């Protein structure tokens, strides 16, 4: 069982017999959400030395993240009011960016590799695009489903397999991230499990047994890239989707 | 897969959405404008 | 229950059609990159055509995934 | 420390919150439907056992 | 009962062929990225978000196939 | 349990095919690298990290299909 | 099942997986201990109107209980220092006296009818007599086991079946009270269960069906007597036992 | 008998002995001497 | 309200408290020995299930 | 379940014998009451509540043996 | 399995005969109380604690027998 | 398992001996009450004899209870 690293264990506990209060209780998932919140709080509270203008070396990091997500959501929705949807496009980044660096620490735990939470967050953003689009643009919201000047005898086919791609968008956006984080962690644990039993046979294998160690180091080098790039790709697709929902093509 | 289908669905989703609303209110009202105060201050000293 | 085991083979074989979808999205964005790099003032003109072609190609890769879900869950 | 600025976060983000409540409710019913299956009816940490009933155990 | 797990593992093996449709995908995207940067050195900061977008938004279709493989293997 | 362990070996055999995606993939990236250096030898230190990045991101899709074979052999 | 009135149900709940914190949690037994403590607090705090000397009509009750337990423990241990053991001889009364009037209220619950707590309290008082006796009187504590001037050829028999009566005292003192409260409540519930099904047959039984109701009323009249007398008998036997343990006959 | 032998033994005994030590300290230091103050006061006004 | 009077309740009642600790410990071991019997090994509210182990269930 | 229900009836029969204790008991109390009034007719309102108390406390021991018979008949 | 419950209920019926040893007990105690108060009217406040003491401290031996009956019936 | 059922009959029959114990404690305290009521100045003289006789009579009723516990638990 190489997948035991994702087990959810209850720690602080709470129960009753009147009402099902077992929904909220401090758990491994919940404790790592508390840790994510305290890290994100720590990146801005004690980072700023006594509210100085000059912005010490720690604040350049949270300066660059801010600027690379402003200049990304200005180039996507880019209309009359792009900044009204900027806090959500930033707080969808920082959760995924911090929750995929915390998960790299060896005896730790991936928030992002729970499909039930990430798929739920994706369905929340998809319904919050459809409701916002219907509210802002009435019955002509469905004009999104015809591409451009197209010949009329093939328009209903191009409507059906446009709407099918419109509600595949509900689960695709989440399952991309879930699949990347889950496959990366499962790859690292399985190769560690193979190189461990590689190094317990006869003593000639601990000699020149440095090359599988170097391969695992190279995969860990790759895994930060595949963890930060997904945190960026989430925040670019849910900027493009707000471009479609707010502005009709 | 056995590990991502327990009874803890409402646990996961409850603390997750509490953290999302928390970070949303928290970022938007606190931490983004404390960077933007730095921006407007730097530009105000620059324009003088 | 031979059928309960043979639906899993079908759900495995019916997932091969995404091979075309990945290569397809690649060829679309490859042509988009070449078109922007040759003509720098065409991005805002031709980019919705790229997003359209991606949406069509994924949906026509997605047919295989929904057939796999019908075989695995229905 | 930090000066709170009253940013509009309710007259902008209401369909996200309505969708959040809807997905919360739908996942509640999905969890209740999944917690009574054949595989998971004898896992002792489900919240059935903390209130009343015990051990259907006929499969 | 052996037949169910046997065909389960065979189908999970079959459902990883679709990753060759993603390796070539990432290849063609970064290949066009290289050929587009090389023939115009001032387009990198405009073509790079489209490169990352096309990269992950093409892998996703291999990762769907890998999730079908995981639901077969472990579910 | 002889049938399921015979099916494990066949599944590990089938999950080898997805490496051809990476085998063509790394090559298409480096072929574009060569054809981009030959058109312009001044853009080397700009282009070559993107080639290494595409190498890594396609080798990841190769290893995602190798790990299913390593599951079906032993785990 | 006429004995379902003694079921212990958990209410507020607490659990963990690190440490077994399930010992303390608010339960029916625990909630009725909170109620007993608040009643005993209420009988003395708000009873005294603004610390008046005259001692209003409520305070005559807690005056009479005090005086009838002072004049009872002065006539038992009655030595040089009888008052040093007077708070324990009073707080063994008031718990049993209040916890057997609260249990008379119809939809309520007997603290006293749990044998595991009362037998434990009895064993606590028995070991606290033996340890106190050994500490105060050395090796000659065992002089309690010979009655008086007795003929020596029958002294060891009269030692063996004196010590057997000495450690039957550990469980007898508790099981007396447990048996009285349990048998009284089980009697009332069984006669209520019989008179209920007596009154659901043909309408001639609700006519002149007043006599079993009067019999149940008479048993409830008896049950206060059998509940207060046991609260007194506990506090007289654990005064006599401290007479034996403190003073050697 | 089924009802007086559950797992709740340590529950019963824990809150019981907490209540016993509570009532002991509570009676002895608070409530018995607030009656005895009434006694000594009545006798002190009586002796005058 | 109430004036606390420092009554000696420790240099008088120590063997009662020592006996209380001893009976507490002995009833702890008695409860642990009784919670693993044949009748009560499948009652789901015992504190075994809240930490680790699940369902011996061989009787 | 015919044997256990036949044993229930025998047990309810055996649990009737303990009423003779109360039947002699109430009588010994009231006999002492009569022989105490005849020695002294002035102590009536002092003695007679104790006779009623002894009546009740022995009738309780009678009913504690009746309730076992009522359990073994029905419950 | 019927034999165990059958002899269980029979023994629980047998183990309530000892309450006739408590009914007569409470009887003789309150009988002596009445005869002692009647022949000396100033002994009540000295003899009454011995009366209550002897009453319950004699019942206890019938209540032991009733607890043997309860451990048979329900345990 | 006839023995597992027949030990319960023995535990029931062996509890009858408390009949003597209850009557015994009654006769002891009855004589104590009569002795105090006839001679009022004998209570502190003869009361330990009453407590002694009670302790002996209970223990010799208690033999039956410990035999019942050995039959029911051993």
């Amino acid at each position: 069982s190489p997948l035991d690293q994702f087990e959810i264990r209850t720690l602080f506990g709470l129960q009753s017999s009147f009402i099902d209060l077992s929904c909220l209780n401090l758990t491994t998932f919940s404790l790592y959400t508390i840790i994510v919140l305290l890290v994100i709080t720590s990146l801005y509270t004690l980072t700023n030395n006594n509210n100085k203008i000059i912005g010490s070396r720690w604040l350049i990091s949270q300066e660059a993240i801010y600027d690379t997500i402003m200049n990304m959501t200005k180039g996507q929705i880019g209309g009359k009011n792009w900044g009204l949807y900027f806090p959500m496009i930033f707080t969808l980044f920082m959760f995924i960016f911090i929750a995929n660096l915390i998960s790299m620490i060896p005896y730790s735990f991936a928030l992002s590799a729970h499909l039930v939470f990430i798929i739920s967050l994706s369905i929340v953003i998809w319904l919050g695009n459809t409701i916002l689009g219907l509210y802002k643009h009435g019955w002509v919201f469905f004009s999104l489903f015809v591409p451009a000047g197209t010949p009329l005898p093939l328009v209903p086919l191009l409507v059906i397999i446009e709407t099918l791609s419109y509600f595949a968008r509900a689960i695709s956006l989440g399952l991309r991230l879930g699949s990347n984080i889950l496959a990366g962690h499962l790859l690292m644990v399985i190769l560690a499990g193979l190189t461990f039993n590689f190094m317990l046979i006869n003593l000639f294998t601990l000699v020149f047994g440095f090359v599988p160690l170097a391969m695992i180091l190279a995969i860990m080098m790759l895994e930060f890239a595949i963890g930060i790039i997904q945190g960026y790709v989430w925040a670019i697709l849910t900027a493009s989707y707000l471009k479609d929902a707010v502005y009709l093509h | 897969m056995p590990q991502l289908v327990p009874f803890y669905f409402m646990n996961q989703l409850t603390y997750g959405f509490l953290l999302m609303i928390t970070l949303l209110i928290l970022f938007s009202q606190f931490f983004l404008p404390m960077i933007l105060r730095l921006y407007v201050s730097r530009l105000f000293i620059s324009k003088l | 229950q031979l059928v309960l085991a043979a639906k899993y083979i079908g759900a495995g074989i019916s997932t091969i059609g995404l091979l075309g979808a990945g290569i397809g999205i690649a060829i679309v964005f490859a042509a988009l990159i070449n078109g922007v790099s040759r003509n720098p003032s065409i991005k805002d003109t031709v980019f919705p055509m790229a997003i359209l072609g991606f949406a069509l190609s994924e949906a026509t890769g997605l047919f295989c995934l929904m057939v796999s879900f019908l075989l695995l869950f229905g | 420390m930090l000066k709170r600025f009253p940013t509009p976060i309710l007259k902008v983000y209401w369909p996200f919150f309505v969708a959040g409540a809807a997905v919360y409710y739908g996942m509640s019913k999905a969890a209740d439907l999944s917690s009574n299956t054949k595989e998971f009816i004898n896992d002792p940490r489900n919240p059935r056992f903390a209130k009343g009933g015990k051990f259907v155990e006929v499969d």
